[PDB]
């Protein structure tokens, strides 16, 4: 949507702990 | 956080919540991660969902997604996690994410983008102004507050 939001979502969702 | 920052984070949620049911499952995160050339195991996909699923019902709802997006102090990746992120976008390996590479990535996420929408997306991370996103520019978008 916003590269910002996409990247942040992908970055933050991947953190597995 | 602004009301349009919320809407933007709603739009990201739509990318994960494939079936639009208001929750992201391990299945849907799976299909997002594969659509980006990644390959998490089932248990990996359960680790990711748990660290956001505040209320322990197995999924991420928008209130939990909004909280992930909104709230994180500074601390951030190895330049190894960033590289692998950069490489999802830099399809041809050249060191620059172009408008066409981003557009391709969006399409894979089921996203119906226009050139102008793609160009404005390049615009938010392009800092030297060359119309592309190098890695140094990629870092900053990934790594700053
Ligand atoms: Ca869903
Ligand atoms: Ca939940
Ligand atoms: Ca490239
Ligand atoms: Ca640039």
């Amino acid at each position: 949507a916003t590269l910002d939001a996409l990247l942040a979502a992908l970055r933050r969702i991947q953190r597995a702990d | 956080l602004t009301e349009e920052q919320i809407a933007e984070f709603k739009e990201a949620f739509s990318l994960f919540d494939k079936d639009g049911d208001g929750t992201i499952t391990t299945k849907e995160l799976g299909t997002v991660m594969r659509s980006l050339g990644q390959n998490p195991t089932e248990a990996e996909l359960q680790d990711m969902i748990n660290e956001v699923d505040a209320d322990g019902n197995g999924t991420i709802d928008f209130p939990e997604f909004l909280t992930m997006m909104a709230r994180k102090m500074k601390d951030t990746d190895s330049e190894e996690e960033i590289r692998e992120a950069f490489r999802v976008f830099d399809k041809d390996g050249n060191g620059y994410i172009s408008a066409a590479e981003l557009r391709h990535v969006m399409t894979n996420l089921g996203e119906k983008l226009t050139d102008e929408e793609v160009d404005e997306m390049i615009r938010e991370a392009d800092i030297d102004g060359d119309g592309q996103v190098n890695y140094e520019e990629f870092v900053q978008m990934m790594t700053a507050k």
